Formats: C-alpha cells, sequence, structure tokens
C-alpha cells in the first residue's frame, strides 16, 4: 500500500481538487514548480503516498484533471500551482454536460471516459503498490455528478481490489447554480451507495451556513467555500500523507470506519473555523478542540451529530500539544457523551496526533465520523427530489437523453434505504 | 516452619530445585480435562 | 548443542525482536555489526561465519516493508543477513483474512524456505520461539498460517509464543478482539506454551514505575525485551532451569490447551532517579505476587495456581530464596489445584540483568521473573471473547473478512473454541 491516484471531475471537482493540491503542496514543502524547498523529514516520508519523483528534485501530483468542459482547465493551468500538474494529465471535452446527470453518465462523459481511463491506466501501472482511487467531484452537476460516477465504475471495473474514496459535494438551495441539482444528486448517491468504500460527504449547505453564521460573511462565495473544503481535505488527508499508527492507509482507515458494506458516508468536522481574510486569531486549547467534535457548528455536513449515534469516529489533532492532554480530553467526552456512541462497537474513537500543523493554524482538529445523523442530509436531498419528480417538472431534460423514469425511482428508493438502515443501526441495541 | 526441597541441577551459570509446602491432596496423575498435513491446509 | 530459531511477524513481532536481539548482544559482547572480542551457550541463539562475526538465529517476516526497512537502515543493520529479513508489498490492513489467507498465501513458501535454510545450519535444532501482535492482520493471520506449516515440516518440534494481547491504550483498529480470536483458535493446536502480554499491563508499568507520562512502542519492548530475556537466559547461559525448550512444557503445561502462563517481573526501576538500596531477595519475591507487576491484567487470587516456576538472575543465593518463599507461604494463601503439588521450581542463572544504555531501566543486581500457570490468565480471555460478542451479535465488520474469502462458520468455530476454552479453565480449578 503506497500510491493514491488522485481524480479531479467537473468545475467544482477541479476548484476543489486545485485548492487541495496548494495546501497540501504547501504543507509538504513544494513550490509551484514541484521542487522541495521545506525544511523537514517528515514533508517528504510519505510524499510517494501523492506525489510522483519526476527527474531530480522534482515532484509531480499524481492527479488527473477531469471536465466536458474546457475553461475550467484553462482556469487551473492559469493558476498559482498550475504548472506543477503534469500536462498529458489534463482530459478534457469540448461539449459539456450542461448540469445534466444524464449527458456526463451516458452521453458526453461516456465518449470522454476512455480518454480518461487511458490516463488513469499510465499513472495505475506506474504503482509500486497502487492503494486506489480519490475522486473530488459535485452531486448538483452533470460533469463532475453524471461523468465522475461513470468514472467510478469504470475505474472498479478494471480495479476491483482497489479502494475507492471520495470527496462528494452536496448541493444546496442556499448556493445553486441549477433547479435540477436534486435530480443529479439522487443519481449519483445511487452510484455511491454501491461503487464507492468511502466517502467524505461535504455539503455545501453546512459551508454556507458556516461562512454566513460563524465567519459573518454576508455574501459567501466559492472562495469562501473551497477555504472550508481544503482545510477539511488536508485534515482527512494527514495520515495518509505523514508517518502515523492509526489509519495509514486506505484500506485501514475504511476497516476501522466501516462497519456494514453501505454506510460508508462520511461526516467530516473542523476546529477552529477559519476564514481566508483571518489570519488573527489568538486561541484553541486541547479541551476547547476536542469540545467542536460533538459541535454541529463545526460539522461539513448539515447533521446535528447529537441526532444520532457515531458508529466509528477518528480523530486528527494537529500541532503542538501533549499527548497525554488528547487522551484525557478524548476519554473525558466518550464518558460525558455516552449516549452519542453505539456500545456495540467497542473502543470505536480511535485519535491520532500530527506535530505539523495546517497553514495559519498552530493548532487544529478534524474529524472523521460515521455517524447515524448521516441520514439528515439524504433525506433533504430526498424530499427536494419528490417535491420536482411528484410532477415530473424538468424530467425532459433527462428523458431527451435516453432515460427512463424507472432509473429516477430506483435511485430515489436506493437512498431512502440507506437512511432506513442508518435509523436501523440508530435504534439497534447491545441487548446482544 | 516445614518444608521440603529436591535439587535438581548446576552447572557454569545455574543452579535448580524445587520446593513442597502442602503436597498433592488427590494422589496421582492429572485428572480433569487434527491433523493437519499439506494437503489438509492448501 | 541446541539451537533456536526465532521467528518475529508483523510490527509488534519485528519491534519486540528489535528489542530482544538488541538486549542478547548486550548481554553477550557482540557488537551491532556481529563481532565479539570474547560462556559458549550463547550459540544456541547466534550461528557463526567464517569472518568471526555471530549472527542470530532469526528471521524477521512482514505483510508491508516499512518496519523491516528501519532494521535494514538502523544500528543493527550488519548483524543480520538480508535473507532473513523478508517483507511484502501490501499489509493485511487489520484483517485476519487477509494475512491468513489472500497475502500470505503469496510469500508462506518465501518465508519456509528460509526457515529451512536456518534449520539446514543447526545441529540439534529445539525449536521456534515466535513473536507477533494478536491484534494486526500480519500477527494475527500470518502467524497462524506459518504455525500450521511449521507443524507439517518441522514434525513433533518445540513450539513457543510471545503473544502481544490488545490494550485500547495503544489499539490502531475496532477489530482487534476478531483477529485476536481467529489467530488464538487457530494457533491453539500448534502452540506448546505461549506467553501473553497485555500491553495495558505493560503501559501501566511504565507509566507507574518509570514515570513515563505517555509510554512509547520503545519503551514497551525494553520492558518486554527483558521479560523475554529472562524466559531465555537459560538456553543461551548454562543455566539449571528451563534449559530445552521441551523443559518449559514439562514444567508450566498440565494439559495442552492450558498453555499460558502468567509472567510477573522484578524489579522494575526508573534510571533517572536518585541512588537507592539494592532490593533483597525478599523484596523481589514478595513483588511477584503482586498483581501490580503482572505481564497480563488478571486476579490470581481469584484463580488457582497450576504451576510456579521462580527465574532468579544475578547476585541470588538458594539460602535466600528459600527463606524469602517460606514468609510468603506464612502470610498469603497461594492456593493450587487439588491435583498439584503446592510449590515452586526455582532457578538461579548466575548474570545480573543488563540494561540498554540511556534506557529507563535502572541496573539492578538482582531481579526475578515468575512463571505461573493460573486459572486467573482465563480474565484476559473473557474480555476479549465479549468484545468479539458485541461486534458479532451485529455481524459488524464481518464483511471485510467475508470478502477476503473467509466464511461466517469461522467466526462461530473460533468463538465456541474460546468458550471451551474459559469452560477449561474453569473445569480445571474445579475441586
Ligand atoms: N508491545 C508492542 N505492541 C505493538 C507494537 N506495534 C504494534 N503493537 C500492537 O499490535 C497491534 C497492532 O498490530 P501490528 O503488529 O501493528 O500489525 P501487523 O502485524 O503489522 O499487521 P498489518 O499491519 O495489519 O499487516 C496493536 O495492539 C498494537 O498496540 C510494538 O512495537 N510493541
Ligand atoms: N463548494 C463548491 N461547490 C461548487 C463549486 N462550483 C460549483 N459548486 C457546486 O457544484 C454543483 C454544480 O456542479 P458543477 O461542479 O458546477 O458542474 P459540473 O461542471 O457539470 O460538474 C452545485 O451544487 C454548486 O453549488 C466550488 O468551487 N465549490
Ligand atoms: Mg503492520
Amino acid at each position: 500500500m503506497r500510491e493514491i491516484v488522485h481524480i479531479q471531475a467537473g468545475q467544482c471537482g477541479n476548484q476543489i481538487g486545485a485548492k487541495f493540491w496548494e495546501v497540501i503542496s504547501d504543507e509538504h514543502g513544494i513550490d509551484p514548480t514541484g521542487s522541495y524547498h521545506g525544511d523537514s523529514d517528515l514533508q517528504l516520508e510519505r510524499i510517494n503516498v501523492y506525489y510522483n519523483e519526476a527527474t531530480g528534485n522534482k515532484y509531480v501530483p499524481r492527479a488527473i484533471l477531469v471536465d466536458l468542459e474546457p475553461g475550467t482547465m484553462d482556469s487551473v493551468r492559469s493558476g498559482p500551482f498550475g504548472q506543477i500538474f503534469r500536462p498529458d494529465n489534463f482530459v478534457f471535452g469540448q461539449s459539456g454536460a450542461g448540469n445534466n446527470w444524464a449527458k456526463g453518465h451516458y452521453t458526453e462523459g461516456a465518449e470522454l471516459v476512455d480518454s480518461v481511463l487511458d490516463v488513469v491506466r499510465k499513472e495505475s501501472e506506474s504503482c509500486d503498490c497502487l492503494q486506489g482511487f480519490q475522486l473530488t467531484h459535485s452531486l448538483g452537476g452533470g460533469t463532475g455528478s453524471g461523468m465522475g460516477t461513470l468514472l467510478i465504475s469504470k475505474i472498479r471495473e478494471e480495479y476491483p481490489d482497489r479502494i475507492m474514496n471520495t470527496f462528494s459535494v452536496m448541493p444546496s438551495p442556499k448556493v445553486s447554480d441549477t433547479v435540477v441539482e436534486p435530480y443529479n444528486a439522487t443519481l449519483s448517491v445511487h452510484q455511491l451507495v454501491e461503487n464507492t468504500d468511502e466517502t467524505y460527504s461535504i455539503d455545501n449547505e453546512a459551508l454556507y451556513d458556516i461562512c454566513f453564521r460563524t465567519l459573518k460573511l454576508t455574501t459567501p462565495t466559492y472562495g469562501d467555500l473551497n477555504h472550508l473544503v481544503s482545510a477539511t481535505m488536508s485534515g482527512v488527508t494527514t495520515c495518509l500523507r505523514f508517518p502515523g499508527q492509526l489509519n495509514a492507509d486506505l484500506r485501514k482507515l475504511a476497516v476501522n470506519m466501516v462497519p456494514f458494506p453501505r454506510l460508508h458516508f462520511f461526516m467530516p468536522g473542523f476546529a477552529p473555523l477559519t476564514s481566508r481574510g483571518s489570519q488573527q486569531y489568538r486561541a484553541l486549547t486541547v479541551p476547547e478542540l476536542t469540545q467542536q467534535m460533538f459541535d454541529s457548528k463545526n460539522m461539513m455536513a448539515a447533521c446535528d451529530p447529537r441526532h444520532g449515534r457515531y458508529l466509528t469516529v477518528a480523530a486528527i489533532f494537529r500541532g503542538r500539544m501533549s499527548m497525554k492532554e488528547v487522551d484525557e480530553q478524548m476519554l473525558n467526552v466518550q464518558n460525558k457523551n455516552s449516549s452519542y456512541f453505539v456500545e456495540w462497537i467497542p473502543n470505536n474513537v480511535k485519535t491520532a496526533v500530527c506535530d505539523i500543523p495546517p497553514r495559519g493554524l498552530k493548532m487544529s482538529a478534524t474529524f472523521i465520523g460515521n455517524s447515524t445523523a448521516i441520514q439528515e442530509l439524504f433525506k433533504r436531498i430526498s424530499e427536494q427530489f419528490t417535491a420536482m419528480f411528484r410532477r415530473k417538472a424538468f424530467l425532459h431534460w433527462y428523458t431527451g437523453e435516453g432515460m427512463d423514469e424507472m432509473e429516477f425511482t430506483e435511485a430515489e428508493s436506493n437512498m431512502n434505504d440507506l437512511v432506513s438502515e442508518y435509523q436501523q443501526y440508530q435504534d439497534a441495541t447491545a441487548d446482544e | 516452619a516445614d518444608m521440603e526441597v529436591i535439587e535438581l541441577n548446576k552447572a557454569t551459570s545455574g543452579q535448580s530445585w524445587e520446593v513442597i509446602l502442602k503436597p498433592p491432596s488427590f494422589d496421582g496423575v492429572p485428572e480433569f480435562n487434527r491433523d493437519p498435513s499439506l494437503e489438509e491446509i492448501q | 548443542m541446541r539451537e533456536c530459531i526465532s521467528i518475529h511477524v508483523g510490527q509488534a513481532g519485528v519491534q519486540i525482536g528489535n528489542a530482544c536481539w538488541e538486549l542478547y548482544c548486550l548481554e553477550h559482547g557482540i557488537q551491532p555489526d556481529g563481532q565479539m572480542p570474547s560462556d559458549d551457550s550463547f550459540n544456541t541463539f547466534f550461528s557463526e561465519t567464517g569472518a568471526g562475526k555471530h549472527v542470530p538465529r532469526a528471521v524477521f517476516v512482514d505483510l508491508e516493508p516499512t518496519v523491516i526497512d528501519e532494521v535494514r537502515t538502523g544500528t543493527y543493520r550488519q548483524l543480520f543477513h538480508p535473507e532473513q529479513l523478508i517483507t511484502g508489498k501490501e499489509d493485511a490492513a487489520n484483517n485476519y483474512a487477509r494475512g491468513h489467507y489472500t497475502i500470505g498465501k503469496e510469500i508462506i513458501d518465501l518465508v519456509l524456505d528460509r526457515i529451512r535454510k536456518l534449520a539446514d545450519q543447526c545441529t540439534g535444532l529445539q525449536g521456534f520461539l515466535v513473536f507477533h501482535s494478536f491484534g494486526g492482520g500480519t500477527g494475527s493471520g500470518f502467524t497462524s498460517l506459518l504455525m500450521e506449516r511449521l507443524s507439517v515440516d518441522y514434525g513433533k518440534k518445540s513450539k513457543l509464543e510471545f503473544s502481544i494481547y490488545p490494550a485500547p491504550q495503544v489499539s490502531t483498529a475496532v477489530v482487534e478482539p476478531y483477529n485476536s480470536i481467529l489467530t488464538t483458535h487457530t494457533t491453539l493446536e500448534h502452540s506448546d506454551c505461549a506467553f501473553m502480554v497485555d500491553n495495558e499491563a505493560i503501559y501501566d508499568i511504565c507509566r507507574r514505575n518509570l514515570d513515563i507520562e505517555r509510554p512509547t512502542y520503545t519503551n514497551l519492548n525494553r520492558l518486554i525485551s527483558q521479560i523475554v530475556s529472562s524466559i531465555t537466559a537459560s538456553l543461551r547461559f548454562d543455566g539449571a532451569l528451563n534449559v530445552d525448550l521441551t523443559e518449559f512444557q514439562t514444567n508450566l503445561v498440565p494439559y495442552p490447551r492450558i498453555h499460558f502462563p502468567l509472567a510477573t517481573y522484578a524489579p522494575v526501576i526508573s534510571a533517572e532517579k536518585a541512588y537507592h538500596e539494592q532490593l533483597s531477595v525478599a523484596e523481589i519475591t514478595n513483588a511477584c505476587f503482586e498483581p501490580a507487576n503482572q505481564m497480563v491484567k488478571c486476579d490470581p487470587r481469584h484463580g488457582k495456581y497450576m504451576a510456579c516456576c521462580l527465574l532468579y538472575r544475578g547476585d541470588v543465593v538458594p539460602k535466600d530464596v528459600n527463606a524469602a518463599i517460606a514468609t510468603i507461604k506464612t502470610k498469603r494463601s497461594i492456593q493450587f489445584v487439588d491435583w498439584c503439588p503446592t510449590g515452586f521450581k526455582v532457578g538461579i542463572n548466575y548474570q545480573p540483568p543488563t540494561v540498554v544504555p540511556g534506557g529507563d531501566l535502572a541496573k539492578v543486581q538482582r531481579a526475578v521473573c515468575m512463571l505461573s500457570n493460573t486459572t486467573a490468565i482465563a480474565e484476559a480471555w473473557a474480555r476479549l471473547d465479549h468484545k468479539f460478542d458485541l461486534m458479532y451479535a451485529k455481524r459488524a465488520f464481518v464483511h471485510w473478512y467475508v470478502g477476503e474469502g473467509m466464511e461466517e462458520g469461522e467466526f462461530s468455530e473460533a468463538r465456541e473454541d474460546m468458550a471451551a476454552l474459559e469452560k477449561d479453565y474453569e473445569e480445571v480449578g474445579v475441586d
């Protein structure tokens, strides 16, 4: 287990993916040319998980950039770290998906899919020991959503034994670019339930609420939302890219986090919450960092963790702090909040501490929870879907692509079963 | 106050012995409580 | 000549192996390059090359290369020949099924070929010492696979284990109870004697006795190595008790399945402490009957003894020992089973405990390791079995094992075997 192959699909996927690469390059001391200029051996110890070493001192992201639209790709190349990417790894179409899952999954996407697989095969065959794949995409669009899930299925076919991981961004009416987002999301959730091993549920509803309510940003931009996404992505991948004992690879993370195959949707959390401009800040102790685990205000999925129960939790502390203090504080939270952890999975909270804090902060905490409360996110999508589907509104955009009504009914039913499954384990007891 | 000891050996670095403080209460050997091959394993 | 082959499986096994071999070298005066400027018994553990270099009779195995890569870059890189440090590419991902079946099946033949090459250098091979964790996929899965194959290739050859019983303070997987029960069931019929080391007991000794706020594997292993060295000192030096591997079994194992002795070590003293009075034989002997010095957390006062071995090391006189045993009997019940004599088999090995320079342990003139087969050890199995039951009732995480080709029936079989083992400890203590 070594290399992770990263895929970026659609507008959102490429925007969030590009930010992930500039954040992690900065943490690993890599400049936009690919040269390491850091001053810590920890930065290079597990550099091979995300970077290929090219001739000389240069490091190249093992990243494939995908879109059915060319514009986003140009914006990435023009960017700060745009030059770091492998030129041959940009795979783009000319005919977009027009925020239509059917175009991304069946028409335009199907036409481009083989060109993408050719690039993923090149990266995969170069690997000493491929862990698997990491996909960043939105569920509300057409490319990220439809083509992204098509790619997952095509990759799963060729690499059935590798770990399939995603960072899936959930649509919200609060920051919506299309009226059909509930359809695109439901059709994609159906695909993810079946085809991924782990999915980080990144909710735009929660990101907007954090920016507006907590960061006091009257009109949040994608730039503001993406600052929270990149902080979360950096946090959840800490264990994979730095030397550590816990969840050091994609499979060990999945084995510790996924008790039942379909229940692989994670609720990420982050503390402290910061705004792009906020380079202040003077705060955050160990008890303070720990308290934000149950804090709904710090969740990247718009669910209250106190409305459910944690099946499994992974908590990552970053910065210079006492491991003794972390262990005490973490035990206190489990003992005080006993009722929000399932009794039939003993020692289900695993903690890791990394000496390297993320940029701008001296101390941070990242939470990865497998909570039954994630059903609130799926319920929200199902109700938005049904409001439209009941009247067959905008259905012509999908049937016009060759889709049948049954696929819509099936996707919805599968998502409602997922909700019902979370509820089942929420109500389960250690009567054993 | 009384005890029995049974000397075993002495060597370059050793000297061992038994000790008996309360002898067996029932008398005699213990009275209470496959395969494989290569074919069986494969 | 009576050679012993040491096998170190997975991260725990390899890391404990590093601590053991470092200590053996200090005890026998072997430098990290295998050179020694020199009783002769050390030859049971170290072979000799044409250049006068001393090489451990050991194999280090891991399914991932990281841990072993540290041995082959480290201080003792010249001590071992490259062929005895075996690594795969893909780990068992804390999954017994991956370690035993999927991944293990690829490297098994290579590991046995290396073991065979070491055995070919032996004139009187006694058997094997197997070091592994219960919790990891390699430590659990690969060990049981290897143990089965060793029984086939080395017909009625002694196999002893040093098993790392899992602790939540240092646990890396939620599935450790599953891996622990699966490995215990499969290995039970293949092991002659197994010494469990509870990571919590070791963690607590480091915290309490060595004043280490947050003990690391380095701290834990140094302490573990001292107990392993106490058990193996009479094989590596001209000892009187536990002189051969068959003698461990004879002295401590009354029934084939009840082969899990409890180790208790004393004294454990901090190095960064003010000069203190050396402990007497009475003081160190008293410490053996204190549950705080145990290697496994359990209550012997709630159990019954079936065998007790006291292994003294250093400046110790038989008169001092007998006086200490006599006073203990006057104050303590020390209850034995009906069919066993109330007694101790005592051994004195003249070499005082050696400690790693710059280590956490203080140098002492005398130390002692008590190996007792008590029914109280069943408490450790019960704790593990209960955690297994909690998850298994919901089939939580079971899909990971089934996906690797394991059958759900193997989980039931393993658990029923553990229930029979708990029942055996109960039946053995009856009268
Ligand atoms: N005492 C001690 N315990 C250890 C050490 N390393 C790991 N463990 C324990 O062993 C268990 C984890 O298993 P590992 O040995 O790390 O895993 P592995 O055998 O390499 O197997 P895989 O990584 O899954 O292939 C946990 O209970 C750890 O606390 C060590 O150096 N010393
Ligand atoms: N967080 C975030 N969401 C975005 C971004 N761009 C678009 N979205 C969201 O993604 C969905 C629209 O999909 P998009 O990725 O633009 O379409 P695609 O190009 O066809 O994949 C909606 O839910 C948008 O709110 C971005 O940069 N950040
Ligand atoms: Mg390992």
